[PDB]
């Protein structure tokens, strides 16, 4: 993040298709917590680290207006997606999950 | 004798019992003989009722297979009952071990 | 013993076979109520019970108990008399039938109860009747006192009055129990429960408990976050008293002015990085790790009431296998 | 005297080594009970391990 604080260098890692790739990562990520949900119920402190900082990465990317106008269409279907994977979580649904959640319904909101 | 020993089984008999168990022995003819039959009496009862508590709160023995057509967990009091009639055929299995061998001889399904 | 620093703690390592013991009732109240028949108590946390045993001193023949009804619930509440005159809120564990005069009732549970309230009432008696009509005697000043109203002419004195906190019942002239503070003339009762410390949740009715549930089930994950923290915290501080005992230095036992802390001499030979690594891990991970534990059972039982819930409310919507044991 | 004092310190000499050598070992001596009137060493001490105590 620290890397990539400005505009510029985020506007470069869109054009190499950055975006794409972290939504595959959050879908991916939700679909096994999806996966852990049916399945035995271990819990987690740090459950969802990953799927805030990959959706914190998304939201940072999306912070910018250029990139926001080029890839709406691309990434409303894989937030919607995963808000409606998230909103299924009742048993593992963790303050991280929680966060990640609010982050996608406001990302979702903006586009 | 079923009648004698059902007559046993009758706790509202605590006196017309005792004369029954009288009664009963007389009939069978030896004590070794009579405690055999009272034993397979009261286990086959025992587990006739557990048969039927499982059936009514949907444990169903279907061709000797049990299947729970309502899943989550058994009520606490079902669980006592259970935990009563099991107590008895404990105490008969191992206060008297033929009498329950025989009867699950008899009985394959009951094991 | 254990290994205090482990992410995600070993269901299996971390949770021991608790056993069960004969605690005293006494050591486990900390809020009790009374009824004329019944003691309303809350324990200080929640116990998986087995066993209870009854003890009754100091016997009068002249109204002794017949019958004991245990009763429990697991439900959290911030006083005991939320729960003392609301009987559908209670689960009856057992009946019990005493001989007369018998000074000791075992009470063996057919399966254990979870209970964090229980209740014992005192539900019939071998009541010997006698001539209450004779004038009763004052125990203040002697005078004889006609049994109604029961009020001494000479002094005021009630003789119906309770011996130890002198509240008047007015229901009931002569009642098993003070419903004051539980004092029984009769008989004194003394209750052993073979039962663990063993914490769980109350059960969930409805979306107000269920709403209510996984609010609890969000508090206790943040907490365990924190403890998570604490235990992690120390990790680095761990690791960098380890490397000062691997250098394996000569340092010689300083005498620091500050010698309050009870330091023996064989301890002041100890290795200070030694003795600061001991309790560092051994105190300080090791108070954390047994937190972060306790907080991760009690999360787990929040969890599985929720999942046990969730699973009736559909069962019902919805309107298995002979290996069930593999569900659940 | 001095024999005397000489030979108690080479006569903890042996006990020395031997304690040494359970150190080396560096083998986990879990908290044992303290079954016996065994002092309560407090639990932070006790902690460090019985071989490198006694030594
Ligand atoms: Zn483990
Ligand atoms: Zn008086
Ligand atoms: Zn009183």
């Amino acid at each position: 993040q620290k890397l990539i604080t400005s505009a510029h260098w985020k506007v470069y890692l869109a054009a190499r298709g950055v975006l794409p790739y972290v939504g595959n990562l959050i879908t991916k990520e939700i679909a096994r917590l999806l996966a852990l949900e049916e399945a035995t119920l271990s819990t987690d402190l740090q459950q969802g680290y990953a799927l805030k900082s990959l959706t914190g990465l998304l939201s940072s990317f999306v912070e910018v207006e250029s990139i926001k106008r080029h890839f709406k269409s691309r990434l409303v279907g894989t937030v919607l997606n995963g808000y409606l994977c998230l909103r299924k979580l009742v048993v593992q649904r963790t303050k991280l999950i929680d966060e990640t959640q609010d982050m996608l319904l406001e990302m979702l909101e903006d586009m | 004798f079923y009648f004698l020993s059902e007559y046993l089984m009758i706790q509202q008999t605590p006196f017309v019992r005792r004369q029954v168990r009288k009664l009963l022995l007389f009939i069978c003819g030896s004590k070794e003989k009579y405690r055999q039959l009272r034993d397979l009496h009261t286990l086959d009862s025992h587990v006739r009722g557990i048969k039927k508590l499982l059936e009514e709160q949907g444990i169903f023995l279907r061709a000797s297979v049990v299947t729970a057509s309502s899943g989550s967990a058994l009520q606490y009091d079902t669980l006592i009952s259970l935990m009563e009639h099991l107590k008895a055929c404990a105490e008969i299995a191992a206060q008297r071990t033929i009498n329950w061998q025989k009867f699950c001889i008899k009985d394959d399904s009951v094991l | 013993d254990g290994y205090y620093l482990e992410s995600d703690p070993c269901l299996v390592c971390n949770n021991p076979e608790v056993p069960f013991c004969y605690i005293k009732l006494s050591s486990i109240k900390v809020d009790t109520r009374y009824t004329t028949t019944q003691q309303v108590v809350k324990l200080i946390g929640s116990h998986t019970i087995s066993k209870v045993t009854v003890k009754i001193g100091d016997l009068k023949r002249t109204k002794m108990v017949r019958t004991i009804n245990l009763y429990y619930n697991n439900r959290t509440v911030q006083a005991i008399v939320e729960l003392k005159n609301k009987p559908a809120r209670w689960h009856k564990a057992k009946k019990v039938q005493l001989t007369p005069g018998q000074t000791e009732v075992k009470i063996d549970l057919p399966l254990p109860i979870v209970a964090s309230n229980l209740m014992i009432e005192f539900a019939d008696f071998y009541e010997n009747y006698q001539a209450s009509t004779e004038t009763l005697q004052c125990p203040r000043c002697s005078a004889s006192v006609p049994a109604n109203p029961g009020v001494c002419g000479n002094c005021g004195e009630n003789v119906y009055q309770c011996h130890k906190c002198r509240s008047i019942n007015y229901d009931e002239k002569d009642p098993f129990l003070c419903n004051a503070c539980g004092f029984c003339k009769y008989a004194r009762f003394d209750f052993m429960l073979y039962a663990k410390p063993c914490c769980a949740v109350d059960p969930i009715e409805n979306e107000e408990d269920r709403k209510k549930a996984v609010s609890n089930i969000n508090t206790l994950l943040d907490k365990a976050d924190r403890v998570y923290h604490q235990l992690m915290g120390h990790r680095p501080q761990l690791e960098n008293l380890l490397c000062k005992v691997n250098e394996a230095a000569p340092e010689k036992p300083q005498d620091d002015s500050g010698t309050a802390g009870g330091i023996s001499s064989t301890s002041a030979s100890v290795n200070r990085y030694i003795l600061q690594l001991a309790q560092e891990y051994c105190g300080d991970c090791k108070n954390s790790f047994d937190e972060l534990s306790k907080i991760i059972q009690k999360v787990f039982a929040s969890r599985k009431e929720l999942l046990e819930y969730d699973l009736q409310q559909r069962e019902a919507a919805t309107k298995v296998q002979p290996t069930f044991t593999a569900s659940q």
